[PDB]
């Protein structure tokens, strides 16, 4: 058997990216061998979270009684080479016919990133095949006419950008540097930032697209000569680590660093030697949501051909996996449950049985998905008309001397003061 | 465009407190500090403090700590300054003023937008309407006037012929004597246009709800 | 606290000429690669207007005849050429350090050719008399420079008590000053005297300008 | 031209040994795609001209018939995906098989001509790039596609907008304007246009007072009022309008109502749009300076088309991207006579010919025969290998594609003349060099002198 696939009465696609590789030129039309590339522990954790969720539901005699959920899951280290997995989810018996109005899957969870979603979503949108993303935060996916069957269980970039602005406005500094990943996620972030501060005291004094060619020596030289103290770094794990590691090596000091939620809970950087030297790190963070039972599931899982379904991660420390950045955990959990509930309601399941042999079209799943209204771990799972989530909080953290991301504030989407911060918890310099 | 609109002049009792409003419009209110400035009649400008309308944080100049209280109302985009325990040394013109964009800190920001100013008169003296007296007299130009006597508090306004007579007008600054103000105003018209064309001064004193139209009638 | 000292305190400059105004700070007002000294114009009864920020940056909408220079502790505002509506008080302001402080200000006057006052005298109105008071008013209008001397004579003897004076701000058209002199008496005292004189002395003439009326006419 | 005799009546489906996919915005919305796009229809006709001419050339692909299938894109994401998927079906099955390795997979089409718009390229460019299927756009100008790491199989016969915005900023600098606004349509083209322009404009010391985006899906009129209010507020007298046509029309509908006048800088998307220039009192908005692709005129296009529409009308009593095209007659020859089609037809023509020559090279042809038979298997990735950095003469044009899939094509700078309802030529932009002649300019101002 395999972690990546599970037979069931109905199938859910899982689109993950367990390995990382930078894009490169290719001269053949074929999938990429991701199993040989850089392993990513927290993405792998999120992958397990989906496996955990499905098994939890299959264990339940209440949700989907006597109806098993299976999955086909993928490790797409490359968005441009992800299409074989995507085709498999949409095919009738390993065949696609383009002009069709019984697909292998009833919906899909993922993908994690905006680049992955932009590359493949039109193929799902055409037949209103439902996608529930646990990570994609692009502004553009809130345009329902462009992405009619796209939903997500994390907030749009606009909300995180608002929280970041609230962090800046709580303090006295008004010149800001904005370092962003040279990708769709990063560019959209810069755009929202620029839009949000235009009518405020905040001045964007410097900004730069981050990639492998960044002259960090020169970037930090300029930042220093403009006497800029606040540096927003809006970037995924790989880019954020490049920035902060370069900052340590170039003896950047006395800065105030502000992280987006994709690296405020990073687990490598708070323990890196010298991290202290570059100043103070704050960030917007997803609060830690405890998923009961997950710990036991991981211990159990670690104790254990189609492309992009191979982990090559034998002999992982169970400890390291448990302790990995837990951001996006509830987004994954809630995404699986939303599809489960949608299926349950589409089948017209009662409290202890389901009408059987019923053929389900993905578009029927969609209608129930958009009408989602259920409780999960004392949160209420709903989506607005744009497919954006109406659940999930944002907090402010401070990386404190023992290496923890200590909560020091809460971001309120509605409140008169949008951002509270207990400033005495923050130990500067 | 940006407008800072302050509440009107106010006569207030010694020992009392009063609240000045600054209604901000035309921009995103919580994006900029709102400053307050005091100008005594001596004319020195003095920075009182500022408020961050986003979270309510305040910074004061030391001497105004416990003397002025800055607040904001985000739902009406209004900044407030409350002055406590008023004495005659709190008599002054008070301005709100928004920080601009481009300074590196909240502390270094300069003031790009100003409210029109609020005159605060701290006195136990009571509100009194003015008496308005005509001032009538062969040069080609003849000068006339209006004496505006015994009012309190400031201000009064003086126009001539409802605004139509504007050139050759001098409206002198009030003078306070025994808790009462007096000012006068002169207007100069061609000698051939008076008395044949009626010249009338219009005086108003809002504080006592007074409006007087005094025609300048030949002796 | 940073103390800002402006010089000169007051200044008279002809139309078309250059006005130079200094501001000195007790301590440096530099930081972040900038000098945080700003210049404001204030006309009487109006809010201050920001002319120049960070020593030399001319604000949008402000005429180019205004310019600023300097660094650390020494700054200069230059107005060139001066125009007729430029009379005002000019303030510097440092924002490098809490608390923000302003200079005591420099009053710029428009210099023009000397002009003698037009004097007009007015008896009390009957409307005032019948309530029990008697104010005698004298206007001294459209003169330059501002220095002027006014004496009141009642029946030949100079009267010093009861006289309030008041100057207008400079006129924005012809750059002159005007003044009102008001001798306030009681009706009983007014009716006890005949000749009322307002006498004005100004550098434009060695002979004073005298205006009189007699009460019994 | 004797070979005009042998041409067939099928517009959107020509049979052949080797086939091209066609993607054209033929019918759009006003989900229902019911509004004929006459420019889109016109460009499709240019491809049929190209292909009929290629097959009548005895020595270009001598033993091989070139065919194609053209589909409507409706400039809409859900619509274009299906024909793009159909291009990828296995040639002898009609189905798209699911595999990890497509190296030996023979697709129905060998290359794609189109789509027209940059927003549509973003829909299918990664899909087609995965298969390494050559796609040659005759109209999508966004600079996003200049990266072969992101868009692996993309080419175009029109230049990237990063060059056009360089031309615009240079022109603005020449006329000594330093204070402008920029307005785009709210999709890939206008959005990248506005950003690229703002970047360049900053670098060259042009202050952009205001940036605006015109919605393409909403009611655009509220956003337009806001944009126009900001233009009046900033008092800019030069506005760069980097926009698709329908948003542009809606925009100038409001510019006209509010009697605004100034300088308007037209991107190539609307610079010769009759939809704009036929608006009531458009002649009152002042001076329009525009940029368009430098192209040859296809002298045989109008003579090819009249003959075709005669043959269509003849066999006219005998599923479609243009249902109502059955009743096309010689009267409808105006579709290719239209100036927006005449001046851009070559971009479509060069794209088809670029593939035809590449195929000629792939198959090792000479003037007489090709290494080709009914059992020859054509893989798009092999054709891609040939197309990289391709140099080919097409009519009198020496066409070279750089590493990025961009052509050595420049711009014509033009002005709209109101009394004429024509366009004057005021200069050109080639390589990175703007060459205009200021005295050739007409200024539509109170005294016919240049603003500022
Ligand atoms: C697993 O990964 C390493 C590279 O990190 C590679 O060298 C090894 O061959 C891989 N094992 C596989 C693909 O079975
Ligand atoms: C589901 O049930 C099995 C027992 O049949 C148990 O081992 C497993 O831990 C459960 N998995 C969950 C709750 O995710
Ligand atoms: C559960 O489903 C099976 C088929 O997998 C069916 O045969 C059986 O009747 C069901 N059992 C129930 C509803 O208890
Ligand atoms: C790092 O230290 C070096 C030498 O001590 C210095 O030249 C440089 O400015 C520092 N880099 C910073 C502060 O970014
Ligand atoms: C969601 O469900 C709860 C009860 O299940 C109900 O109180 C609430 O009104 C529902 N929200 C809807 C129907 O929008
Ligand atoms: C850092 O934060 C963690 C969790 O918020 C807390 O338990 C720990 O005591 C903190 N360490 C400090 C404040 O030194
Ligand atoms: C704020 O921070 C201080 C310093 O750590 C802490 O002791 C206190 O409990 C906090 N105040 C709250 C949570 O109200
Ligand atoms: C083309 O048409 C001519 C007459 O119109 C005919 O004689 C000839 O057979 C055709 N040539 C072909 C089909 O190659
Ligand atoms: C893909 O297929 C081609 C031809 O069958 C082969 O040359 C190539 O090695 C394959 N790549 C694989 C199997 O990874
Ligand atoms: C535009 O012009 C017309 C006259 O041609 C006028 O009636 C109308 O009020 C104007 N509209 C404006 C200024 O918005
Ligand atoms: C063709 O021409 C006729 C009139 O000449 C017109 O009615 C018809 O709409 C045209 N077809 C088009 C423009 O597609
Ligand atoms: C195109 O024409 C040029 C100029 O004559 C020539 O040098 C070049 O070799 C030609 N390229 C071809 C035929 O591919
Ligand atoms: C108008 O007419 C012709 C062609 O329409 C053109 O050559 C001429 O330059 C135009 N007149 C102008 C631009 O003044
Ligand atoms: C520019 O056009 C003018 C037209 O009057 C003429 O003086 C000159 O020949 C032209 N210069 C060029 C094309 O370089
Ligand atoms: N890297 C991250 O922060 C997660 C993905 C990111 N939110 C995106 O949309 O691309
Ligand atoms: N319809 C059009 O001609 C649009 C073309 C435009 N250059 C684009 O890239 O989208
Ligand atoms: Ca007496
Ligand atoms: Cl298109
Ligand atoms: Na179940």
């Amino acid at each position: 058997t395999s972690e990546f696939h599970l037979r069931g009465d109905y199938l859910i696609g899982g689109l993950f990216n367990i390995h990382y590789v930078a894009a490169a030129n290719f001269q053949r039309p074929q999938a990429i061998d991701c199993s040989s590339k850089l392993f990513i522990l927290p993405n792998y954790r999120r992958f397990q979270m989906m496996r955990f969720s499905v098994e939890e539901i299959n264990n339940s005699s209440s949700l989907l009684p006597n109806v098993s959920l299976g999955y086909q899951m993928f490790d797409h280290c490359s968005d441009i080479h992800s299409f074989p997995g995507i085709f498999k989810l949409l095919s009738v018996n390993d065949l696609i016919r383009p002009w069709e109005d019984l697909p292998n899957a009833i919906g899909v969870v993922g993908p994690f990133t905006s680049t992955h979603a932009l590359s493949i979503a039109p193929i799902f949108m055409t037949n209103l095949f439902p996608m529930v993303s646990y990570g994609c935060s692009g502004s553009v996916f809130s345009k329902e006419n462009l992405y009619p069957s796209f939903l997500r269980t994390v907030h749009s970039n606009k909300d995180v950008i608002n929280a970041i602005v609230g962090i800046i406005l709580n303090f006295n500094w008004r010149w800001v540097a904005f370092l962003y990943s040279d990708d769709d996620f990063g560019k959209d972030g810069l755009e929202q930032f620029k839009n949000k501060i235009e009518d405020s005291e905040i001045c964007l004094a410097f900004y730069k697209a981050i990639n492998v060619n960044t002259d960090y020596l020169q970037v930090f030289k300029q930042i220093e000569e403009q006497n800029i103290k606040v540096i927003v770094v809006f970037a995924p794990k790989v880019y954020a680590e490049a920035v902060v590691e370069s900052a340590v090596q170039l003896n950047v000091t006395n800065k105030v660093w502000i992280a987006d939620d994709g690296w405020s809970l990073n687990k490598k950087l708070p323990s890196m030697n010298g991290i202290q030297n570059i100043g103070t790190v704050l960030g917007v963070a997803q609060p830690v949501v405890t998923i009961p039972g997950f710990t036991d599931f991981i211990y159990s899982a670690i104790s254990q051909m189609f492309c992009n379904q191979k982990c090559n991660c034998s002999n992982l420390s169970v400890k390291s996996l448990l302790n990995a950045d837990p951001s996006f955990s509830f987004p994954v959990y809630a995404a699986v449950y939303a599809i489960a509930h949608a299926l349950h309601n589409t089948l017209r399941c009662g409290s202890d049985r389901c009408p059987k042999n019923i053929t389900v079209h993905p578009h029927m799943i969609l209608e129930e998905l958009k009408k989602s209204n259920f409780t999960l771990l004392n949160q209420t799972v709903q989506f607005d008309e744009n497919g954006d989530p109406k659940f999930g909080s944002l907090s402010v953290v401070f990386w404190n001397s023992s290496g923890n991301a200590e909560e020091v504030g809460s971001y309120h989407f509605q409140s008169s003061i949008h951002l509270s911060i207990n400033k005495t918890k923050i130990k500067w310099f | 465009e940006v407008q800072l609109q302050q509440s009107g002049p106010e006569l207030v009792k010694p020992g009392a407190s009063m609240k000045i409003s600054c209604k901000a419009s035309g921009y995103s209110f919580t994006g900029y500090s709102m400053n307050w400035v005091k100008q005594s009649h001596g004319k020195n400008l003095e920075w009182i403090g500022l408020i961050n309308p986003y979270n309510g944080d305040t910074t004061y100049k030391q001497k105004f700590k416990g003397k002025a209280t800055l607040t904001v109302d985000r739902s009406s985009s209004t900044a407030y300054m409350e002055l406590l325990r008023l004495t005659s040394e709190d008599s002054a013109v008070y301005y709100c003023a928004r920080s601009g964009r481009g300074a590196p800190t909240t502390t270094t920001a300069w003031f790009t937008y100003w409210g029109q100013g609020t005159l605060v008169t701290v006195s136990a003296a009571k509100t009194t309407p003015p008496s308005v007296y005509p001032l009538a007299p062969t040069n080609s130009m003849v000068t006339l006037g209006c004496l505006v006597k015994g009012y309190f508090p400031e201000p009064v306004t003086v126009t001539w012929n409802s605004g139509s007579l504007s050139s050759g007008v001098h409206t002198f600054p009030a003078v306070l004597q025994s808790d009462l103000y007096t000012l006068s105003s002169s207007v100069t018209v061609p000698s051939s246009t008076w008395p044949s064309e009626t010249v009338t001064c219009n005086v108003a004193h809002p504080a006592s709800s007074t409006k007087v139209d005094k025609k300048i009638v030949p002796r | 606290d940073i103390v800002l000292t402006q010089s000169p305190a007051s200044l008279a400059v002809s139309l078309g000429q250059r006005a130079t105004i200094s501001c000195r700070a007790s301590e440096s007002v530099d930081s972040y690669g900038n000098s945080f000294m700003h210049w404001y114009q204030q006309k009487p009864g109006q809010p201050p207007i920001l002319l120049i920020s960070r020593a030399s940056n001319l604000e949008s909408g402000i005429p180019a005849r205004f310019s600023g220079s300097g660094s650390r502790t020494d700054f200069t505002l230059t107005i060139n050429p001066v125009e007729a509506d430029d009379f005002a008080t000019y303030y510097c302001q440092q924002t490098n350090e809490d608390p923000r402080t302003f200079g005591g200000g420099t009053k710029l006057e428009i210099k023009r050719a000397d002009a003698a006052p037009t004097v007009s005298i007015f008896p009390p109105s009957s409307e005032q008399l019948t309530s029990g008071g008697a104010s005698v008013v004298c206007f001294l209008n459209n003169f330059y420079p501002k220095d002027i001397n006014v004496k009141w004579k009642i029946d030949g003897s100079e009267r010093q008590n009861g006289v309030l004076n008041s100057w207008t701000d400079q006129d924005s058209k012809d750059s002159t000053y005007s003044m009102s002199s008001t001798l306030t008496l009681t009706k009983d005292e007014y009716e006890r005297h005949n000749s009322y004189t307002c006498e004005a002395t100004h550098k434009t003439s060695t002979s004073p300008i005298v205006k009189s009326f007699n009460r019994n006419e | 031209p004797n070979w005009f005799n042998n041409i067939s009546t099928d517009l959107f489906s020509m049979p052949g040994d080797i086939k091209l996919g066609g993607l054209f915005p033929i019918k759009e919305q006003s989900v229902s795609c019911d509004s004929l796009n006459k420019d889109g229809l016109g460009r499709a006709l240019v491809m049929k001209y190209a292909v009929e001419e290629i097959n009548a050339n005895s020595q270009l692909l001598p033993g091989v018939k070139l065919g194609y299938k053209i589909y409507n894109t409706c400039r809409h994401s859900a619509v274009i995906v299906r024909p793009a998927l159909s291009f990828l079906t296995e040639k002898s099955n009609g189905t798209l098989s699911v595999e990890c390795n497509y190296t030996d997979y023979e697709t129905d089409m060998v290359a794609v001509i189109g789509p027209q718009s940059s927003e549509m390229v973003t829909v299918i460019g990664k899909l087609l790039g995965f298969f390494l299927m050559p796609q040659i756009s005759f109209g999508a100008t966004s600079d996003k596609f200049s990266d072969s790491l992101v868009y692996p199989s993309f080419f175009r016969t029109v230049p990237s907008d990063i060059r056009q915005v360089d031309a615009m900023v240079q022109l603005i600098k020449k006329f000594n304007w330093n204070w402008v606004a920029v307005v785009g349509s709210e999709e890939e083209y206008g959005q990248q246009g506005v950003q690229q322009f703002s970047k360049k404009a900053e670098d060259m010391g042009v202050c952009v007072a205001y940036q605006g985006l015109i919605p393409i899906y909403d009611d655009p009129k509220p956003a337009i009022q806001t944009i126009i209010n900001n233009i009046q507020t900033t008092e800019v007298k030069v506005v760069v309008v980097f926009s698709l046509v329908s948003p542009a029309v809606s925009f100038f509908e409001e510019v006209i109502k509010k009697n605004l006048t100034g300088v308007w800088i037209a991107s190539s998307s609307w610079a010769i749009s009759d939809k704009v220039y036929s608006l009531p009192n458009i002649d009152s908005i002042g001076t329009v300076i525009g940029f368009i692709d430098e192209t040859e005129t296809l002298e045989l296009l109008s003579p090819f088309t009249e003959v075709l529409f005669k043959k269509i009308h003849e066999a006219s009593p005998t599923y479609n991207p243009c249902p109502e095209c059955w009743s096309l007659s010689p009267a409808n020859v105006s579709l290719v006579k239209e100036e927006s089609v005449q001046r851009t037809a070559f971009s479509v023509y060069a794209a088809v010919y670029t593939v035809a020559h590449a195929l000629h090279k792939l198959l090792e042809c000479n003037s007489a025969a090709c290494k080709w038979s009914s059992s020859t298997r054509l893989y798009p990735w092999k054709l891609l290998e040939v197309l990289k950095e391709f140099s080919v003469n097409i009519s009198n044009t020496s066409l070279k594609f750089d590493q990025n899939g961009n052509p050595n094509i420049g711009y014509s700078v033009i002005q709209r003349i109101w009394e004429n309802q024509s366009l004057s030529s005021v200069g050109s932009y080639r390589s990175a060099n703007l060459s205009i002649n200021e005295t050739l300019f007409k200024w539509y101002t109170n005294n016919s002198e240049k603003p500022e």
